[PDB]
């Protein structure tokens, strides 16, 4: 049961208590993930007005 | 002194953002037209407050915050609420139609085509950053905004700050305060991509603060308001190092440095007390003991869950108001003696003790009761992955069907985007296993 | 400022979209003449989702009233509510569509459609931001049938990523105009199944059925089964026309009622259904226990015979929240047999405080159930009984059709049956 | 109208409890997946505790302690009784006990051998028994040599404790025997005691100078039933109940069962349940549980009980499995969910 590191300042205090010992993705393929769902977007209402004008 | 930028996303994010810098003003004595008395140095300073405000010539102290939201409802109350000259309009940007409860919307269709305006305003408070410590980020995951959204806007902060902190203050789906089927959905979505680039995420289950607030706070049907007003005051009482002098989390660093030995485990389970009704005729106060020993109760945790059936790897008490050092050891002596507290064995068994004397402030009017002394305890415990265990089951059983997978895919994600993030999932229900359980 | 356009088209379109505007007209204190007379605030938070505001504080429906004769229209006009519509905003041919889905589709509705999307894109280019549609057709006629779903093709043409949301009537012999109505309605399921998100299935015969048995109207009329559509269109955009963060817009709507993208067809239901013992206060737990009560639906489906995928509840006037959570919990909890369980928590409730005119209290109900294939497989059934043999063909490949596009169209939904029984099991 | 599910088909006693519960017309039995459940039967290995308490509106009950395994576990009960203060490594009911680990894997092996050989200097008797969880597997023996290398065979973890070398035995017959005890916990952590219980006799003589023949020296039913030719002959399935046990105590011994073996039974069964108390009771947890229990004493020639083992997913005695289940369902299941005596069990109060 050992405190260590006691701090005090005016607004209060802070120390430690031990019990017992111890035993990115870039911006580049960012933009591409961003536009290749932009993409499969454009492609799949590309099919549906295909369809349309069917 | 270096600053804290507060980032809001999303309705969820938006209104607990709202209800947190509502309190911080009456904390640090700042009035809604951003005039702060105390404040000596007009327009300047290096001050522990200053972390979280910025000053203008006019004394006006600013928020370092931005609010996002993909439709404008939520942030224009904000605009016209009774804080709304703390802010200037560049600080709150708004869409004009959501993601519709869609991870996917939110992130890819709406997200793409926002996100450039979101970091530009964020660079802006940057500017005025002499030594930028990092970014506190409020959000849901349920909502299609703050799950799609942040999980973007994260992506390109690490691109833009590689060396700032990040932290999260992250809203767990809770049946009882939800209408969207789906969330189960996004809150896995938006883990998996968020998980390497949050330093530390304090999770919040409404299920818990919906169950304080009838059983505390004897509230019968909670509002968000109920809800946001006792989160602000777990979110202060977490924030209170960076915004008042002391030694303990004096920066985003020290969350890290403190409460994450592994990353991947970087969720934190908070338990606050006292929770008292202040419509009661009048309470008797409690000791340091006393709130000490609930922070062994699940009924107050933010996340419902037994530690006792876990192991700790960091614990954290907070505390504020009338409080001494040695009133804080001999509660520990008694508790180590009454509970079960398993910490792992390549971690010392001890515990950190911050001590504000300052006392939680209520906002007047509220629900919340005046108290003399209160603890909050951040603690790294196994336990928490049973809230992961609950989220990934609902998610198995929809997507078992592909139930709802047509909208996400219909905004350009990839059906192989779920299986991905529901691995990624039951690794990390994995690492918390091979850490706690023998 | 979500705005949504409103479409009526044919007879039954129009006198239901007609009483609908009327009901919704009086919660929103909007009088007959466009002028706000109400008392409260929340009565015009959300009114511009169905009106327009014009100069000196009128409030105009975004609706287009659509026929392909005069005579229903002339009704709308001179009826109680007709001049609040945009005299602009009708659109009528003289020819008529002679119950003949393929009058209203290729021949005499081909030839006014393109009018009626000038209309539609005229009240779209001035929405700040459009959620999208709303139709209110009969499938067993000519022009909401032929003409409505062609307006449906085109509107999605012009705008792919809007919601089209239906209120569909569907035809029943028991209540029938012509032997024909099967045809019609076939041919239009399709196109439902293919260009919309979610269309309310009402059936003249829950309708009638209603009226009769417990309404108690001996002799029950078109205006009597108006009466209970307008009521019920009432209450499922309650949503929408008031503030609430649950099924606030259609897409949000349809995220939680759709888990698949063919299987949109939704059982609407009402309660309280009381005849004319009308002054008893009615319960929470009675007004629950009612609105799950097939004899409160309007589908003609038997729930019990299906499963339901997704159900949202809306219960409006001043009552306990507390005591409306636990009847909610437990009918889910007294008879989860009949809820999927691979969809956590698919039953949703919401609260609203104006309830509608001339009652403390009610509730209405969206069931998105399995159950529903029955009213499939009845006009399926009827299709083919006439279509075996070929019988009133005529009027069809007379208008340049060709038996190919019946096949497919009784293909079409057959499957449709197909789909909805895999996921019964 | 209550719900429950059933998520362990293997389970006898809970076989009885559910086909009592829907005879009841006020329970509903539901799929096995299905949450919106007020009860759980779950299964043995690996419940998903942190699955319940999570369903709004719904009182969740389920049927096991999580943690409970502390004590169900052979090496678990021995660490508990040798770490808790409560019980202390001097604990005298609980027979000496040591947990071995297999060489090719904290471990008790020296510490064995220290004991071991204290008592072959000593004259006293020395002989042990090396048994494990993962068994039908056990040998006994008084040479250290053979108990374990008897484990290195195996790859589990063993347990190795001290043999009563002077059991009680029972008369005609001169055989050894056993007693099965089942005890309730209930939601509030009420201890009950089922005033019924089991003595699993051996139908062979028991025999000092042979621990190879298992036959007399184990009284498991299975291994009576399968290995031992006086199977069935002084009682009906080598079960005496305690209505004869007790005749036998006053014609023989001029005592009664009450006062030479249950109040020690009664003690044992308190110190082990108050103990992990703290760690797993429900009192403030949002889902409620409970368990029974099968806890196997062993009675010297001294009259002195001694703790075996504890089970915690027991069966029950042929002829007890009406009255102890129907029992279940009264102070722990109906006792949360009510429906619309002289109690059979003995109630041990303590201090919660
Ligand atoms: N505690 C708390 N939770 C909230 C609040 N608002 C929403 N939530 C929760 O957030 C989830 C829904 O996400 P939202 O934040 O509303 O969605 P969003 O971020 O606005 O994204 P959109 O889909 O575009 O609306 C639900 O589970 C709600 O319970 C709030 O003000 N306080
Ligand atoms: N230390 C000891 N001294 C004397 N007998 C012992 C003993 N340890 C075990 N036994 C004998 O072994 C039997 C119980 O074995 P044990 O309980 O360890 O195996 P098990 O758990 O597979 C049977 P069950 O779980 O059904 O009670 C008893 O009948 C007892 O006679
Ligand atoms: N509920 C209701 N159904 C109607 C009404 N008028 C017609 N119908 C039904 O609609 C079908 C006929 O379609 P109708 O609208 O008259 O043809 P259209 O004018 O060419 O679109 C028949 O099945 C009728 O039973 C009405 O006012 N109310
Ligand atoms: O106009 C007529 N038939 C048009 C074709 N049809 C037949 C079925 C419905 C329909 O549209 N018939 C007519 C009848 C009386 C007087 C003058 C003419
Ligand atoms: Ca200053
Ligand atoms: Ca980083
Ligand atoms: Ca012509
Ligand atoms: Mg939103
Ligand atoms: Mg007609
Ligand atoms: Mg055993």
């Amino acid at each position: 049961m050992e405190v260590i590191e006691l701090n005090k300042c005016t607004s209060g205090q802070s120390f430690e208590v031990i019990l017992k010992p111890p035993s990115d993705p870039s911006l580049e393929e960012i933009q591409k993930k961003l536009e290749a769902a932009e993409e499969r977007r454009k492609y799949q209402e590309a099919e549906l007005l295909k369809h349309l004008a069917e | 002194m270096r600053e804290c930028i507060s980032i809001h996303v999303g309705q969820a994010g938006v209104q607990i953002g709202n209800a947190c810098w509502e309190l911080y003003c009456l904390e640090h004595g700042i009035q809604p037209d951003g005039q702060m008395p105390s404040d000596k140095t007009i327009g300047g300073g290096d001050d522990s407050f200053n972390t979280f405000f910025s000053e203008t010539g006019a004394g006006k102290h600013v928020p370092r915050a931005v609010f996002v939201d993909l439709e404008p409802t939520v942030i224009d109350e904000v605009r016209t609420g009774t804080y709304r000259q703390l802010f200037h309009p560049e600080q709150l940007i708004t869409g004009k139609e959501d993601a519709a409860n869609n991870y996917a919307r939110g992130h890819y269709t709406i997200g793409k085509e926002i996100i450039d305006l979101v970091l530009d305003r964020i660079r802006k408070l940057a500017d005025q950053c002499t030594g930028l410590q990092g970014f506190l980020v409020f959000h849901s995951f349920g909502g299609g905004t703050g799950s799609g959204f942040t999980s973007l806007l994260m992506e390109r902060l690490s691109v833009d700050y590689g060396k700032k902190s990040k932290l999260e203050f992250s809203i767990y789906p809770a049946p009882q305060v939800s209408t969207a089927v789906v969330e189960p959905y996004n809150s896995i979505l938006t883990t998996h991509t968020t998980l390497e680039h949050s330093d530390c995420a304090f999770m919040v289950d409404n299920e818990a603060i919906y169950d304080i607030c009838r059983r505390n706070l004897d509230i019968e049907r909670p509002t968000y308001t109920n809800l946001n007003r006792l989160i602000s005051q777990i979110v202060s009482s977490i924030t209170a190092s960076l915004r008042f002098d002391g030694a303990l989390n004096v920066d985003l660093t020290e969350f890290q440095t403190n409460l994450v030995p592994y990353p991947r485990i970087h969720f934190p389970l908070a338990t606050y007390a006292p929770v008292i009704s202040a419509e009661k005729a009048y309470h008797e106060q409690l000791s340091v003991a006393e709130i000490t020993n609930a922070c062994f109760e699940p009924a107050n945790q933010m996340v419902k869950c037994d530690p006792r059936h876990g192991k700790y790897m960091a614990c954290c008490l907070l505390y504020r108001g009338d409080v001494v050092p040695k009133d804080v050891n001999a509660a520990i002596a008694t508790i180590k003696t009454k509970r079960s507290i398993q910490f792992v064995d390549w971690c010392p068994t001890g515990f950190k003790v911050g001590i504000n004397y300052q006392p939680p402030t209520v906002v007047p009017g509220g629900d919340l009761a005046k108290v003399q002394r209160a603890v909050c305890m951040l603690s790294n415990t196994t336990a928490i992955a049973e809230a992961w265990a609950r989220l990934d089951h609902k998610f198995d059983l929809m997507y078992a069907k592909r139930a709802f997978v047509h909208w996400y895919v219909g905004e350009g994600m990839e059906e192989g985007e779920f299986s991905e993030a529901r691995e990624d999932m039951a690794a990390l229900e994995k690492d918390y296993e091979e850490v706690g359980v023998d | 400022m979500r705005e949504i356009v409103h479409i009526q088209a044919g007879q039954c379109g129009n006198q239901i979209g007609a009483k609908f505007w009327e009901v919704i007209s009086d919660e929103h204190g909007i009088d007959p003449t466009g002028s706000y007379h109400g008392d409260s605030d929340l009565q015009l938070e959300r009114i511009n989702v169905y009106y327009n505001e014009a100069t000196g504080n009128k409030y105009v429906p975004r609706a287009i009233l659509v026929d392909l004769e005069p005579g229903t229209m002339d009704s709308v006009r001179s009826g109680p509510f007709g001049q609040i519509f945009r005299p602009d905003n009708f659109v009528f041919g003289q020819s008529g569509a002679g119950n003949n889905w393929a009058k209203g589709h290729y021949t005499e509705g081909a030839e006014l459609v393109d009018s009626v999307l000038d209309v539609v894109r005229k009240e779209s280019e001035s929405c700040d931001c459009l959620q999208g549609f709303q139709l209110t057709h009969s499938l067993g006629g000519g022009t909401g049938s032929g003409m409505g779903t062609l307006l449906i093709s085109k509107i999605r043409e012009e705008y792919p990523d809007r919601i089209m949301n239906t209120f569909s009537v569907m035809p029943s012999p028991k209540v029938s105009d012509t032997v024909v109505e099967p045809y019609n309605a076939t041919l239009s399921v399709h196109q439902l199944v293919e260009n919309t998100d979610e269309t309310y299935c009402i059936d003249n015969e829950a309708l009638y059925d209603i009226c009769f048995r417990t309404l108690k109207l001996t002799t029950p009329t078109y205006g009597d089964l108006n009466h209970l559509v307008s009521a019920t269109m009432s209450g499922v955009t309650t949503c929408l026309r008031f503030p609430g963060q649950l099924n606030a817009d259609l897409r949000k709507l349809a995220v939680n009622m759709v888990p698949f993208p063919r299987l949109h067809f939704f059982m609407p239901g009402f309660a309280p259904l009381t005849s004319r013992q009308q002054y008893r206060a009615l319960t929470v737990p009675e007004l629950t226990q009612q609105m799950f009560d097939s004899k409160n639906m309007m589908a003609a489906c038997d729930p019990r015979h299906g499963r339901y995928l997704t159900v949202a509840a809306i219960f409006r006037g001043r009552m306990s929240m507390k005591e409306v959570d636990e009847q909610m919990l437990n009918v889910q909890n007294k008879n989860s047999s009949y809820f999927v369980e691979w969809i956590p928590n698919n039953v949703k409730t919401a609260v609203c405080d104006i309830p509608p005119r001339g009652l403390k209290m009610s509730a209405t109900f969206i069931g998105n159930s399995t159950a529903i294939q029955e009213l499939f497989k009845r006009i399926s059934e009827q299709f083919t009984a006439m279509f075996r043999r070929k019988a009133f063909l005529h009027w069809y490949t007379g208008e340049g059709m060709d038996e190919m596009e019946f096949t497919e169209a009784e293909s079409n939904m057959n499957d449709l049956v197909s789909e909805y029984q895999q996921y019964q099991d | 109208m209550y719900t429950f599910v059933v998520r362990d088909e293997n389970s006898s006693v809970y076989a009885e409890v559910s086909r009592l519960l829907l005879a009841t017309g006020q329970w509903k039995r539901l799929r096995k997946d299905n949450p919106r459940f007020n009860l759980m039967l779950g299964e043995r290995n690996r419940l998903p505790f942190g699955r319940l308490g999570h369903e709004p509106g719904l009182v969740q009950l389920v049927n096991y302690y999580r943690g409970a395994d502390k004590l169900c576990r052979k090496a678990s009960l021995v660490k508990l009784i040798k770490t808790s203060p409560e019980l202390s490594e001097s604990c005298t009911w609980f027979p000496e006990s040591y947990v071995i680990y297999p060489t090719n894997l904290t471990d008790e092996r020296e510490v064995f051998l220290a004991a071991y050989n204290r008592r072959r200097e000593g004259r006293e008797g020395n002989v042990w028994i090396a048994k494990s969880s993962a068994g039908a597997g056990i040998l006994i023996s008084s040479e250290a040599s053979e108990l374990l290398d008897f484990i290195d065979e195996q790859g589990q973890v063993h347990v190795i404790q001290k043999y009563l070398e002077k059991p009680l035995l029972l008369e005609p017959g001169h055989r050894k025997f056993d007693i099965r005890s089942w005890v309730l916990v209930d939601h509030l952590y009420n201890i009950y005691l089922y005033r019924e219980g089991v003595l699993r006799t051996s139908s062979e003589p028991y025999n000092s100078a042979n621990f190879q023949d298992k036959t007399c020296h184990l009284t498991n039913h299975c291994i009576q039933k399968e290995y031992s030719k006086n199977y069935g002959r002084y009682e009906e399935g080598n079960e005496m109940f305690f209505e004869e046990f007790n005749q036998y105590l006053m014609d023989a011994l001029n005592t009664t069962l009450e006062n030479s073996i249950l109040l020690q039974i009664k003690h044992i069964i308190r110190s082990c349940l108050m103990c992990i108390e703290p760690a797993i009771s429900t009192k403030h947890l949002h889902y409620q549980s409970f368990q029974l229990f099968g806890f196997d004493f062993m009675v010297d020639e001294e009259l002195k009980v001694w703790l075996i083992e504890v089970n915690g997913a027991p069966a029950c005695a042929q002829k007890l499995y009406a009255e102890l289940c129907q029992g279940i369902v009264d102070v722990a299941i109906s006792s949360v969910f009510p429906l619309a005596p002289t109690s059979i069990f003995i109630k041990l109060h303590h201090h919660h």
